[PDB]
């Protein structure tokens, strides 16, 4: 719960750009 | 219209870095795209990347997210659910 750059990194905000 | 300015300072207490990735599952995360974040969504992509939360596990989390009562997350509030656990330390 604390460190969740996990899940939150794992699709990422996919923007490339 | 003032209840709770907590969604706010999250954006702030956690770096751009944080916010980014913030917007990665947040599309995969709602499913009907109209509504909020609820265990089930919140199991869905953390089982369909690594993370394995049960029911209880989530549960204790949107437990504390929601300072209304509703299970549900917010646009925002999604980002204080993490701050309420972050600093959350005595
Ligand atoms: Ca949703
Ligand atoms: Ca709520």
């Amino acid at each position: 719960r604390m460190s969740a750059d996990a899940m939150l990194r794992a699709l990422l905000g996919s923007k490339h750009k | 219209a003032s209840m709770t300015d907590q969604q706010a300072e999250a954006r702030a207490f956690l770096s751009e870095e944080m916010i980014a990735e913030f917007k990665a599952a947040f599309d995969m995360f709602d499913a009907d795209g109209g509504g909020d974040i609820s265990t089930k969504e919140l199991g869905t992509v953390m089982r369909m990347l690594g993370q394995n939360p049960t029911k209880c596990e989530l549960d204790a989390i949107i437990c504390e997210v929601d300072e209304d009562g509703s299970g549900t997350i917010d646009f925002e509030e999604f980002l204080v659910m993490m701050v309420r656990q972050m600093k959350e330390d005595a």
